[PDB]
């Protein structure tokens, strides 16, 4: 059968019950399994026959069919839910899967703590200098990081790396590392890392030399 | 405990040959049904290939019928699967599941599939001959042979009778990942009045011949 | 007539697994001793492996012994190279061929086994804390994985007692093919005084384990 | 055993007498046999039980053993002849090769003829320009091709490649592709290619426009 999932994706927060659809084209083999695939990880099987709830799997998961539309229901959403799920058929050695809906988890808006920092001694002798500058604890994922370099904006010397969701407080992490050459780093004093979210700019700073 | 460990990943051209390996622990493989399933990088689940405990019944994708095979050896207590005739679509890190109930129990770490940089047929530009270069009576042409991938292309002159000062030149690997090479050929500056030129370029990879006339540089 | 074809090259990283196959056609492979060659790029030729007709008596040169299998198939008439523990000096063009009186009568065309671009250990550098950077009472610290390959590389915090406000990020692939990431974990200013912090780097790929212990930024 | 061949390389005029010594550290299995690598094909079998001629290998080809020292002749080298050549034991499954010795065909000294090409009308359309210089029938091997642009000289934009030794007269053939944007094809007048070989250089030309 077609596997047809809906939503392709959802955000809820913490405490929501959540609802995923799952439709079979044309089939009446009752034998449809669950599963969530956390993001860098192997599919965990959570309900098989479309009812049963595998073992170690939490309470919150449910399972039902409509005929043809088979749901997923997590009573309680809890921030460790935050996955990608996806249902699947098995016919006569037709496995097939849905499309797949993807979960976020929704949150209070917060700004990040953001921090800045200087590349190391040791770094520095090597003869490359990293400026690493840090985004904590913060919601939505989205977000503007600029790197200024004695008030001269920096472009494609800068990479970015975003946590996954944090399983407890259900915000993101993010981390913009500066790569520039021992000599450009020692032809420069002012160092500062400019983060736009929504209607609010912060920016961190440092200087050669201060201490 | 029941544990599925996957090795045999990398990258390979299209067409190709890999094998990938998937070794059991804590059970025995013989006893059950073992799937092959792919997730395409930033995409959804597809499954691909499942066999049955001593029966040995091998089922298939619609995608890849009549290119992998899936195969099971008791004594390693490992399955395989073995993948020809790549394509594209086949990157995706493959995973090795064991049916369980109705549906996948437990599941090995998934191992990497990678195509290369695709096909691409090769452009065939005329090395043109003028007077400028007409050395007394020997004048020199060919035709250029840019941007192809992968390797190799076949460079023959007029169908293959052109062959007394045919020089085709070893394949340079340009910057843009792209193979490129050129084949000349020495004549008489008399014949370029009346002999016409052919280059004779074909690209197995691509399954695409190009036959270009070289003539006389013009305004 | 009788002819050789080999497939299922490509490249693999250190270790990997890669089954190289050698399809026989105008003679019985089962009747024939079958050996397979290999030849470094711009190097010399150096045998690798052999097998028996019927007996299956398999023979490996002493630098592969323990890593590489070859096998037959008489259904195929095709006989078979397994590659395991790949290592750098295993990057070479493969050939099969049969064995003739007391020599290799007929050879393939020969398929290329590639290495990746080696194992190389990360290096770590401390993400100094410092009181500019301390807000109230939360400082912010860590300690940076920088230019590893392959991945991945597991990053833990004071032995793996210090769990709560530890954020590993993912790896990126910087522009020398090289991977890197960073690891944080935001501390009690008042902790700086006296909680040491080290971080936890291991990378299996190259056995390599690194604990720095950060500390406040000096001059 | 530990097949020593001698030498690693050398050079002979058509005609010649050539010898390959390959000598067994400590063996007495008469099983040596002899194979010719062409650049870029396969081993051929030339000679087995070091004295027995494969069916199809030319007469020139001779084989012998002194004891230790197994030896190779061609008696009367032919250009065809060039190529790599490997020495081959089979002790108890012991399958050892020699280093390998490349046998090159020298010839009298010849200049090469140099002709310049401009890019054609159609490649120029594409945006990228190929100018590609061509040395026939040359030798020996090396040579020094240099890129002019209104004698301007240009480096790191040119890719060289050069054709085995011809199997007839024993010269080589090189082509050096130079490689520039449309844009900057269509900025110059005057294209030139130096090529110097010991004493002499030689340089083509062609002005952009000049029909």
């Amino acid at each position: 059968i077609q596997m047809t999932q809906s939503p392709s994706s959802l955000s809820a927060s913490v405490g929501d019950r959540v609802t995923i659809t799952c439709r079979a084209s044309q089939s009446v083999s009752s034998a449809v399994a669950w599963y969530q695939q956390k993001p860098g990880k192997a599919p965990k099987l959570l309900i098989y026959s479309a009812s049963s709830l595998y073992s170690g799997v939490p309470s919150r998961f449910s399972g039902s069919r409509s005929g043809t539309d088979f749901t997923l229901t997590i009573s309680s959403l809890q921030p460790e839910d935050f996955a990608t799920y996806y249902c699947q058929q098995s016919s006569y050695s037709l496995i097939t899967f849905g499309q797949g809906t993807k979960v976020e988890i929704k949150r209070t808006v917060a700004a990040p703590s953001v921090f800045i920092f200087p590349p190391s001694d040791e770094q520095l002798k090597s003869g490359t200098a990293s400026v690493v500058c840090l985004l904590n604890n913060f919601y939505p994922r989205e977000a503007k990081v600029s790197w200024y370099v004695d008030n001269a904006l920096q472009s494609g010397n800068s990479q970015e790396s975003v946590t996954e969701q944090d399983s407890k407080d259900s915000t993101y992490s993010l981390s913009s590392t500066l790569t520039l050459s021992k000599a450009d780093y020692e032809k420069h004093k002012v160092y500062a890392c400019e983060v736009t979210q929504g209607t609010t700019s912060v920016t961190k700073s440092f200087n050669r030399g201060e201490c | 405990e029941v544990q599925l460990v996957e090795s045999g990943g990398g990258l390979v051209q299209p067409g190709g040959s890999l094998r990938l390996s998937c070794a059991a622990s804590g059970f025995n493989l013989r006893s059950y049904y073992m799937h092959w399933v792919r997730q395409a990088p930033g995409k959804g689940l597809e499954w691909v290939a499942s066999i049955s405990p001593y029966y040995s019944y091998t089922y298939y994708a619609d995608s890849v019928k009549g290119r992998f095979t899936i195969s099971a050896d008791t004594s390693k207590n490992t399955a395989y699967l073995q993948m020809n005739s790549l394509r594209a679509e086949d990157t995706a890190v493959y995973y090795c599941a064991r049916h369980g109930y109705g549906a996948m129990d437990y599941w090995g770490q998934g191992t990497l599939v990678t195509v290369f940089n695709q096909i691409k047929g090769p452009s065939v530009f005329p090395l043109a001959p003028s007077s400028k270069s007409t050395s007394g009576g020997t004048a020199a042409l060919g035709c250029l042979v840019k941007d192809y991938f992968p390797g190799p292309v076949t460079v023959s002159w007029n169908s293959g009778a052109l062959t007394s000062g045919v020089h085709t030149f070893p394949a340079v690997l340009q910057s843009s990942g792209l193979y490129s090479l050129s084949s000349v050929v020495t004549v008489p500056s008399s014949s370029l009045g009346t002999q016409t030129y052919i280059c004779n370029v074909n690209h197995k990879p691509s399954n695409t011949k190009v036959d270009k006339k070289v003539e006389p540089k013009s305004c």
